[PDB]
Parts: structure tokens; C-alpha cells; sequence
């Protein structure tokens, strides 16, 4: 049992650490959305492209 | 390249398949940051002769 306990609990931890690698890239693409709605919608940027 | 080895391995499940995968992500990415730096001209533009 102790090998299953292992092999699940380290499944389970691989699982979380590419949740929270993907959540900062998500994260900063949320930050991105909230800079160009109140550049763009709220306002009228001059930023080139 | 052992035989013997891999047949354990196997009995991992999933975890060698998306060590792959999560490189191949790494890999591809290296070419669209390149993009997104130098590809943002539509023409080849050049310089006059004088």
C-alpha cells in the first residue's frame, strides 16, 4: 500500500506545482486585460500598436 | 536502452508522457517569443542606394 500511497501522493503533487505555474501565466494575462480595458475602453492610448 | 528497465517504467503511468509534453511546450514557445520580438513588419523594407 505504501507504494500506491507514493505513487498517488506524488501524482497529486505534480498535479498542483502545473496548476500554479499556469495560474501565474494566466494571472498575467488577466493583468493585461485590466491595463487595456482602462487604456482602450476607458481612455485613448497613444502606445504605438 | 535497456529492455528490463522500461518495463518498470511503464508501470509510472502518465508521468513520462507529460515530462515530454511540458518540454515540447517549452520548445515551441522559443519560436513565437522570436516572433512576436522581430516579426512585427509586414514588407522587407530596403534601404535606398545613395
Amino acid at each position: 500500500i505504501d507504494r500506491l500511497i507514493t505513487g498517488r501522493l506524488q501524482s497529486l503533487q505534480t498535479y498542483v506545482t502545473q496548476q500554479l505555474i499556469r495560474a501565474a501565466e494566466i494571472r498575467a494575462s488577466a493583468n493585461l486585460a485590466a491595463t487595456k480595458m482602462s487604456e482602450c475602453v476607458l481612455g485613448q492610448s497613444k502606445r504605438v500598436d | 536502452d535497456s529492455t528490463e528497465c522500461s518495463n518498470l517504467l511503464l508501470q509510472y503511468g502518465s508521468f513520462c508522457t507529460q515530462l515530454n509534453r511540458a518540454l515540447t511546450g517549452i520548445a515551441v514557445e522559443q519560436d513565437k517569443n522570436t516572433q512576436e520580438v522581430f516579426a512585427q513588419v509586414k514588407q522587407i523594407y530596403k534601404t535606398p542606394p545613395i
